[PDB]
RNA sequence: GUCGGGCUCAUAACCCGAA
RNA sequence: AGUCCCUCCCGCUCGGGAGGGAGGCACUCUGGGGGGACUGCCGGCGAUAAGCCGGAGGAAGGGGCGGGCGACGGUAGGUCAGUAUGCCCCGAAACCCCCGGGCUACACGCGCGCUACAAUGGGCGGGACAAUGGGUGCCGACCCCGAAAGGGGGAGGUAAUCCCCUAAACCCGCCCUCAGUUCGGAUCGCGGGCUGCAACUCGCCCGCGUGAAGCUGGAAUCCCUAGUACCCGCGCGUCAUCAUCGCGC
């Protein structure tokens, strides 16, 4: 009974995924992945499964728990977790080489974070400033 | 099949239609005349909005119980247009929510946990999950990917 | 006492309400019931404007 | 059956509009109050105004004559606790205008601060007047 | 009517009032002077291996310092 | 309204938005070919990772470039067809989901109206809207003069995309037409060289001014 | 039959020293001692305008005070409780002992 | 010609709007 | 998360879910210590120096990214109305308290913003996903009453334990269809509340009614190079009550 765990992060969202042999069921916080909305979020999660192919997809079950961030941050973190779990579970280098070509961030992640805000119109952002007048 | 397996809005619609058969669910006498909160502008446009609100509250108790009036008031609030001032968030009122919870308890679907709020009874869980099963059966005729679940 | 509320027993009397520098006379009528006394003793003088001075416009400075 | 113009309480109403929005052409009746009166009359707020009958128009005029006695709550009328009689009243058109004029005149007769603000045409609800509320032409130096 | 394509082979330098122009050497690929190398002034980012569509091939830019 | 089969759509192949393949799409102009990216890809959303590196935008799929182009207000500090179009609190700045849906609906309308693959029609439009000659400014005696120059292919592509977006923006401003319909109309008109297209007319005007200043 | 020890300080080194001494005492005897658990640091940030007057560009100071914390569990045995009760922490350290 | 606003450290010249 | 027990649901149970308890520190997280990047490796330009340009590998590549720390001086720049201080003045008032006013006035010129002029929308019902901070002169779950604002009781919390705290922009369905309108919400009438010793001058909130200018802006002119700008809400300061502001998320 194999159980494999993986982790993914994207701008304060954190996702933990578990994978084992199954029938093709993928749930996100208890919901089937086929019913995630909006469509742009749904396609974000589904890309690694489509890349892997129908044979591999239908032979496993994946459960993902994700918290923090927003609806686009959570989709990308789950995508990273699923891709890492798929490369570790099947252990073949053609699929891993396929992920790096299509999207490197799938396996290496994204380190970007918000820049802290500064005085002169602090609430708007680090660089935006008040309009300047001379008379 | 459970509540977790179907889209929320479609389930609320089906449950609202099925709730009209329970004699213990009846709109109050002031229902024709009120708004649902200080952040709204106009009255509800559906003549049968009471049943939709009751069904939404029941599904909310199912998913997040035990839960009380104040937190539900947070959930049903929203953004308000304030004329020349910027928009802001505000809570909803309490009379609608409290009356809906009392009616649901009268029907036996929810019950009171002391100092903690209200929770779904086995009868209410069966009532919701049966309708969810029926909706999922119809749903997977046109989305074959939902048969595996 | 500018914050005193006018009551029905005060109707018919005359009361001198301070406005900052002088006591001004107020005669209580029945339709005054429920209003503060200060509402009938203005504290500011009506404005009658004169000619704008030097610096009142960009080209006058 | 269909009429393009229907007169209700002495106002010509559009016949192609929904009843709830058509009723707002009356001064004294906004959308919320109009929906309330449509619901009390037992009429669909979304039906076209041009399908009304004579008995329905009579019933609407009766409701507008005395809404409180027909089941509309006392907190929904535009003149609760009338200054003269003390009842909860609702007014439309000329009566509404004359009641407002009487209120302002009563303020002016006792020489209250608000009445003086009304007379001089200046803001009455505590606003600052140095910067905004300018209506005129520039003075020269 | 459809211009003549030319391939950039060397970058010379920046010019223009605000530095917005680049001078290059190009080789004509089609037409009467196919094979001729001429220098031209270009607006926009450009690198070795790009292809321009000249509407005529008889004007040559003045050599810059 | 929208059928449930379209609300919950599950694709199984790698193609643009799970609905259109670009295998038969051809690019006729030899200068624009290495800069119009058509490599197979399902979701056109790269999260702005290309702008940091020089010439990075070359390897960005053309549909995502179009989506990025429409995610804007339109008329901030210059006039389009005689007007500023300042939309502010009701613009599409930073709302990528709505722009994505606009592009999707425009593609469906295009395919229904012409019977061809929408990507091909878009390619034809950008080919017809890309200028070949422009001008640079000089100053003498307090008078401004034009001098004709050539245009690099990346700038040609950027200008064509910008003008297509601006034409669509102008066609839906304070009129009964919707944004998706206006975009489909602008693309179709530019594909056929109709002077009713904003981008094609702009393209002709730029070339005329460049020609008369050699 | 277990005692809970809470520690707090503005200095990391002293806090570490006290925890290590308690750990040595718990090692010197047959007794299990749950390791020192680090609780989140408390941060006190105050932002102030720099100039005494109001002329010139506005500029600000961001002053910070940091208070570190630890938690230690041990089983209340008198042979071990006497040694820990006779330890003296530096004056810049708060120590609180309770029995649960 | 009158009044108001731009440009300038400021004034003159210059630009814009209005009656 | 995997594992054991108990209870309740579903297509009646081969299978799929949800609570509670035993149990564990795996995973997330918290915070002490350590590793990692050096123009180190490769190819060019320059001199064979200083360096520069382009590649690999890499979480990260050329002050890696964002901040704190501002030399000798000048500016008779600002501040004696934060506190310290020389001289000159008042010293039965220019010192000390109490009451009522004023700083909130209004033909008009200007700065910085907010809300709009609508479909790249307005309304009505339904569905989603945060982080920073703060709490005993206080934060208050949970129950009851009220149409709303609010009112009556009150668990837990001196806090990784309890609370503020189920954000909005976004998505689904229906009405409106280019109109000064179902756009906009200034202005005003009547009524209901809260804080406070006091609400007229001169506070904030809620219900019904009322419905001004505005249909994209001359000459000019501002901010910004990446998780940046735009768009969206939220926390803290001030604070009895009061945020179109400041500092942050
Ligand atoms: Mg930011
Ligand atoms: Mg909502
Ligand atoms: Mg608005
Ligand atoms: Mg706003
Ligand atoms: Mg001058
Ligand atoms: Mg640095
Ligand atoms: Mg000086
Ligand atoms: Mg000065
Ligand atoms: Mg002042
Ligand atoms: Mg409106
Ligand atoms: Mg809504
Ligand atoms: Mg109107
Ligand atoms: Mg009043
Ligand atoms: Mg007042
Ligand atoms: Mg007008
Ligand atoms: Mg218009
Ligand atoms: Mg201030």
């Amino acid at each position: 009974m194999r159980i494999i765990q993986t982790t993914g992060k994207r701008k304060t969202a954190i996702a933990r995924a578990v994978i084992r042999e199954g029938k093709g069921r993928v749930r996100i916080n208890g919901k089937p992945v086929e019913l995630v909305e909006p469509e742009i979020a749904r396609f974000t999660i589904l890309e690694p499964l489509i890349l892997a192919g129908e044979e591999i997809w239908n032979s496993v079950d994946i459960d993902v728990k994700v918290q923090g961030g927003g609806f686009m941050g959570q989709a990308e973190a789950a995508r990273i977790a699923i891709a890492r779990a798929l490369v570790e579970w099947t252990g073949d280098m053609n699929l891993k080489e396929k992920f790096i070509k299509y999207d490197r961030t799938m396996l290496v992640g994204d380190p970007r974070r918000t820049e802290p805000h500064k005085p002169n119109r602090s609430t708007k952002g680090p660089r935006a400033k008040r309009q300047k007048s001379y008379r | 099949a459970t509540v977790y397996d179907v889209p929320g809005d479609l389930l609320v619609e089906r449950v609202a239609q099925r709730l009209k058969e329970i004699p213990e669910i009846k709109p109050p006498e002031w229902a024709p005349f009120v708004k649902t909160g200080r952040h709204k502008e106009r009255l509800p446009e559906q003549e049968d909005w009471w049943y939709y609100r009751v069904a939404s509250i029941l599904r909310r108790v199912y998913l997040d119980g035990p839960v009380g009036i104040e937190r539900l008031r947070t959930y049903y609030g929203g953004r308000k247009n304030r004329g020349h001032a910027p928009e802001r968030f505000y809570k909803a009122g309490g009379s609608i929510i409290r009356k809906a919870l009392q009616q649901l308890e009268a029907a036996g679907f929810v019950e009171k946990v002391p100092g903690k709020g209200r929770v779904i009874t086995p009868k209410g869980r069966s009532f919701l999950d049966k309708i969810a099963t029926e909706l999922k059966k119809e749903l997977e005729e046109i989305i074959p990917e939902l048969k595996k679940y | 006492c500018r914050d005193m509320i006018v009551l029905p027993e005060m109707v018919g009397l005359t009361i001198y309400v301070h406005n900052g520098k002088e006591f001004v006379p107020v005669e209580i009528k029945p339709e005054m019931i429920g209003h503060y006394l200060g509402e009938f003793a203005p504290t500011r003088k009506r404005v009658q404007h004169g000619a704008p001075g030097i610096g009142a416009t960009r080209s006058s400075m | 059956d269909f009429r393009h113009i229907v007169r209700v309480a002495g106002v010509d109403l559009d016949g192609n509009k929904q009843l709830r929005w058509a009723l707002t052409a009356i001064k004294g009746v906004g959308i919320n109050f109009a929906t309330m009166v449509c619901r009390v009359a037992g009429l669909d707020p979304f039906m076209k105004a041009g399908y009304l009958t004579d008995e329905q128009v009579k019933k609407i005029e009766e409701i507008l004559q005395d809404p409180v006695a027909h089941g509309i709550p006392r907190w929904a009328v535009n003149r609760p606790k009338d200054y003269e009689t003390g009842r909860d009243l609702h007014l439309i058109t000329a009566k509404l205008d004359m009641a407002i004029r009487e209120d302002i005149m009563r303020l002016r007769r006792i020489r209250a601060y608000r009445g003086i603000r009304h007379e001089l045409g200046l803001p009455v609800r505590g606003q600052r007047t140095r910067s905004n509320f300018r209506r005129g032409q520039t003075v020269g130096v | 009517d459809e211009g003549y394509p030319a391939e950039v082979i060397e970058i010379i330098g920046r010019t223009g009032t605000t530095g917005d122009v680049t001078q290059v050497k190009v080789r004509i690929l089609e037409g009467r002077d196919k094979g001729r190398v001429i220098r031209r002034n270009v607006r926009g980012p450009v690198r070795v291996g790009d292809i321009l569509i000249l509407r005529e091939t008889e004007r040559e830019a003045r050599e810059i310092k | 309204a929208k059928p449930l089969s379209e609300r919950f759509f599950i694709p199984h192949e790698i193609k643009v938005m799970g609905r259109w393949s670009t295998e038969d799409v051809e690019v006729r102009d030899p200068s624009l070919k290495p800069y119009i990216n058509l490599e197979p890809r399902l979701l056109p959303h790269t999260h702005g990772r290309h702008a940091k590196k020089h010439f990075g935008k070359a390897n960005v799929h053309i549909v995502e470039r179009l989506i990025n182009k429409i995610m804007r207000s339109g008329g901030s500090h210059y006039k389009v067809a005689g007007h500023f179009m300042r939309r502010e609190h009701r613009s599409l700045n930073s709302k990528k989901v709505k722009a994505y849906e606009v592009v999707k609906e425009a593609f469906k309308i295009i395919e229904k109206r012409t019977g061809k693959n929408p990507i091909q029609v878009l390619v034809w439009a950008i080919e017809n809207a890309a200028p070949r000659e422009d001008t640079t400014s000089v100053m003498f005696g307090g008078i401004r003069y034009h001098v004709a120059v050539d245009i690099s292919p990346m700038r040609r592509l950027d200008v064509a995309l910008r003008n297509i977006a601006l034409g669509a923006s102008a066609k839906c401003y304070r009129t009964k037409m919707s944004f998706a319909e206006a975009l489909a109309e602008e693309i179709i008109l530019a594909a056929n060289k109709d002077p009713k297209s904003y981008a094609y007319s702009k393209k002709l005007e730029i070339e005329r001014i460049a020609e008369s200043s050699r | 039959q277990k005692a809970r020890i809470k520690l707090a300080s503005t200095n990391v080194r002293s806090l570490e020293e006290v925890a290590n001494q308690i750990k040595q005492i718990a090692e010197r005897t047959g007794v299990r001692m749950s390791g020192p658990i680090p609780l989140p640091t408390k941060r006190i940030r105050i932002v102030t305008r720099k100039s005494p007057d109001g002329e010139g560009s506005a500029t600000f100071d961001r002053w910070e005070l940091r208070i570190h914390k630890r938690l230690i569990d041990i089983e209340a045995d008198e042979r071990a409780m006497r040694q820990i009760m006779r330890i003296r922490v530096p004056e810049d350290v708060t120590i609180e002992i309770e029995l649960i």
